[PDB]
């Protein structure tokens, strides 16, 4: 209907990501809601989040949309009259997005401190999180050289040393590849994430598995830079267990947490343990 | 109660772990009717003693049972207050019964949780109605904690298996077989690879389950399985109690199966209840293991028995280890009543209750 | 594990004097993270304990529950409904007969469309007017109504495999009176089971206010 205007209209910021406008959407459409019952907001909300994945097939939708549901929950459980459960379900939407649409900058203040003056940092694709860090690691006074892959399916590599290079920082365009072979002039890899599992894998571009494994072959650190709303309660036992939806050549893979060394999230930095913790605490 | 002496030499690496025999019973040193111990209490250790009952599940709630009728048959003396005469009288059955067989951790935790219940009982309230609240209380923890438990667990392995897959199984548990019947009776088609070894071959109790249900069915012994290893798709292990480090304790047979499916890409899942899980770590299989009766190693092969007066020989010694610790780096998930958590996850699970 | 939270437990209670009158749902107080999934028709909570759940939107309900699942949310207080929606023909009749009891029509003293007035149950019942009239809101307070009335002609104990049955005895009906299936969705059971039970009174007035009201139509 008009819910997939509203939602593709409010990624106009190229800074907002794509959960934050999906929450956006939903918090606005629980608004703009006539119901008198929770049980058939909670239906509408769930088949808008299911539009709106339809829409855009990112894990990171999916993630927003069950942790709005997940809020849901935890706000009707508390009151138990939808009128004051309403006012309560609206305030703390307004608090929520207000908190999550900073939490880049948090990261980027909890993860600048691990790159180093002289150090080189490996990326793969573009992604707004490793470019706020990075900017905040150059805005103290701080020089490193930036490897990134080109990411063939559509040149994201292209684009991020477009970005890094209105920073002053010498940013150099390597192919898919030839990962392992700067791998050994790499002193560490930063990747972004699109989503968390449950263990404390990633899911994130086709080419990031295979660069954590060279990496790992190599001792290299492999930190990653994810918000807190991409928590997800997935278990891929291999690369085939990825959801079709999710991938659909594959748009995107899934990392395992034993070639991760930390996470770098709003919470703080964090090890591939905590995010269970946070999902199992949730009770998602 | 006197004391059960080691039978047998024992191994120089496990000589701090105690060796009994099947033929061994300290029966011939009671009455006839038991007035240490409870009639249902000298039952369970002989039925232990002699290997009645072995599964993890039947065991403890066998145990549960016998705690059952003997606070129904117990009453309480005077002067004496129930929340401290009960627990200290249950103490010499505990010993008795760890002295028939070491005792597994679903036994311990079912005592903790006994022991907790029975001081936390009033002072002022009657016999009548405590003897009863800690029946229904028992009754309530056998109900939501081994078959709502193992049903959620089922429902939560379900969505895992996929129509064409080889699943491996190794032993005989009753979780890992009640999902496979459940998941070939909603509509799974699959097929199953059943692994056993000696001396207990306790496979066996698994693959005439799985014919009778019509599931295909595959039976191997275990040095063999690096041979079936190639074709198989996942590897279905049961556990017998989840350590506060993530490694897992299960048969003899489990981290060494964990270990071979690892060098073959196949991903490893453990299947176990939240209420199996202990707050204390362990290493390796040598601190603490069970060692059962030397004399089930000795084969029937040909028509001699190579084994049959090993004790002649000073130097000769049998090993028959019972247990084995798979470490967390071999296994991928776990699946309990809460959901598939990561092996990292069995901590919180220990802090959230 | 969030598409099972649930609100309010439908409690099944199926007592056995008589089943196609004294057989009532009500809904207690029951988040408790249910185990099975849970599916919202129109504001009521039904666990998915024999079916399953399905997704994507499809034209009716037969198409859901032909692969043996029942979709998340259907129906008329869906915005985005898992089935299409769709109008139906004698809902004004239906609701004009909303003023009279059952009494009105045994006092007459004719049985032939008191006949008519039997297909859902078999026992003469005129509540479906109650519950297709104009003033009847679908909210709150109305749960318990529409569970039993579906569970009394569901001639099971599933509350899913209940509703499943009645749209089956719905289809069956149309296909008896030689009507479409594509008249008939899973959208409003309700005032489908109205529609056909008009349809039937109306054919079945010629054998005899009331009478008027009857044949207003033809």
């Amino acid at each position: 209907e008009l819910i997939e205007y509203f939602k593709s209209q409010m990624k106009e910021d190229p800074d907002m990501a794509s959960a934050v406008a999906a929450i956006r959407t939903l918090l606005e459409f629980l608004k703009r809601d006539k119901g008198e019952t929770i049980q058939g907001l909670r239906a509408n909300l769930t088949s808008a989040i299911e539009t709106l994945c339809g829409v855009d097939s990112s894990v990171a939708v999916s993630s927003g949309g069950e942790l709005f549901l997940r809020f849901i929950s935890l706000a009707s459980l508390e009151y138990s009259d939808y009128s004051k459960c309403k006012k309560i379900m609206i305030e703390r939407g307004e608090l929520f997005l207000r908190r999550i649409s900073l939490s880049r900058n948090k990261i980027a203040d909890l993860c600048h401190t691990f790159i180093k003056d002289g150090a080189t940092i490996l990326t793969h694709a573009y992604s707004r999180v490793v470019l706020r860090v990075l900017e905040a690691a150059v805005a103290a006074k701080k020089r490193f050289s930036v490897y990134v892959t080109e990411s063939q399916p559509d040149l994201s590599g292209k684009k991020m040393a477009k970005a890094l290079c209105h920073l002053n920082v010498p940013v150099t365009v390597v192919l898919d590849a030839a990962v392992g072979y700067i791998m050994e002039k790499a002193d560490l890899v930063i990747v972004g994430a699109e989503g968390v599992v449950e263990n404390g894998g990633i899911i994130n571009k086709i080419g990031t598995n295979q660069m954590a494994v060279c990496a790992k072959a190599q001792n290299k650190p492999f930190y990653v830079v994810a918000e807190s709303f991409k928590f997800v309660r997935l278990f891929p036992l291999n690369q085939q267990d990825v959801p079709d939806k999710f991938k659909y050549h594959p748009w995107v893979d899934y990392t395992a947490p034993s070639l991760i060394t930390l996470l770098f999230t709003d919470l703080g930095v964090l090890t591939p343990s905590a995010v269970s913790d946070e999902l199992i605490k949730l009770y998602l | 109660v006197p004391t059960r002496k080691d039978y047998g030499s024992k191994v120089s690496l496990f000589s701090h772990l105690p060796q009994y025999s099947r033929q061994n019973s300290l029966t011939q040193f009671m009455s006839i009717p038991s007035s240490v111990i409870h009639p249902a209490m000298v039952r369970l250790g002989l039925q232990y003693s002699q290997g009645l009952v072995s599964g993890s599940n039947a065991r403890c709630i066998a145990l549960l049972r016998a705690l059952q009728q003997v606070i129904q048959d117990y009453t309480t003396p005077p002067n004496e207050e129930l929340s401290r005469d009960l627990v200290n009288k249950l103490k010499p059955y505990m010993s008795f019964l760890t002295q028939c067989r070491p005792l597994s951790a679903s036994m311990h935790n079912a005592i903790k949780f006994l022991n907790k219940e029975i001081t936390s009982v009033g002072s002022s309230k009657r016999e009548e109605e405590a003897k009863s609240e800690l029946r229904a209380a028992i009754d309530r923890y056998v109900q939501e904690k081994i078959v709502l438990a193992a049903q959620a667990i089922s429902r939560f392995a379900y969505q895992k298996i996929s129509n064409g897959d080889v699943i491996l199984v190794y032993g005989c548990s009753s979780l890992v077989s009640r999902i496979l019947q459940e998941a070939w009776t909603e509509g799974r088609r699959f097929r199953v690879v059943v692994v056993d070894s000696r001396p207990w071959l306790e496979g066996r109790h698994t693959l005439r389950s799985l014919v009778h249900a019509g599931v295909p069915a595959s039976y191997l012994l275990i040095p063999a399985a690096s041979y079936v290893l190639p074709e198989v798709s996942k590897v279905l292990l049961g556990a017998h109690a989840l350590l506060a480090n993530g490694s897992v304790m299960s048969r003899v047979g489990t981290a060494q199966l964990a270990l071979v499916a690892r060098a073959h890409n196949v991903p490893v899942l453990v299947c176990c209840e939240t209420y199996k899980f202990c707050e204390r770590v362990q290493t390796d299989a040598f601190v603490s293991n069970e060692l059962d009766d030397p004399d089930d190693l000795q084969c029937k092969r040909g028509e001699h028995v190579a084994l049959a007066n090993w004790q002649n020989h000073a130097s000769l010694r049998l090993l028959n280890l019972v247990y084995d610790v798979t470490p967390p780096e071999l296994v991928d998930l776990v699946i309990t009543e809460l959901g598939m958590i990561p092996c990292s996850s069995v901590p919180v699970v220990l802090r959230v209750k | 594990m969030n598409s099972q939270y649930m609100f309010d437990y439908p409690a099944i209670n199926i007592d056995v004097r008589c089943h196609r009158l004294l057989s009532s749902v009500s809904y207690v107080a029951y988040n408790k993270f249910h185990t099975h999934d849970v599916s919202t028709y129109e504001h009521c909570e039904i666990p998915l304990e024999k079916l399953r759940l399905g997704f994507g939107r499809r034209n009716s309900l037969a198409d859901f529950y032909s692969l043996g699942e029942l979709p998340a949310s259907w129906g008329p207080a869906c915005y985005f409904s898992s089935v299409k929606p769709m109008m139906y023909t004698f809902q004004g009749m239906a609701s004009d007969l909303s003023r009279f009891d059952l009494t009105s029509f045994s006092r007459k003293g004719l049985p032939n469309v008191l006949k008519a007035l039997s297909w859902p149950l078999g026992i003469p019942d005129c509540e479906i007017f109650s519950i297709c009239s104009d003033r009847f809101v679908r909210g709150l307070q109305t749960r318990d109504q529409l569970m039993s009335y579906i569970l009394r002609m569901g001639d099971s104990h599933s509350l899913d495999e209940c509703i499943v049955q009645a749209h089956k005895k719905i289809l069956q009906e149309a296909r008896r009176l030689g009507l479409s299936d594509e008249h008939y969705n899973g959208y409003d059971l309700f005032r489908e089971i109205g529609s056909l039970v008009c349809l039937r009174l109306i054919n079945a007035e010629p054998f005899d206010d009331v009478r008027t009201v009857i044949r207003s139509y033809r």
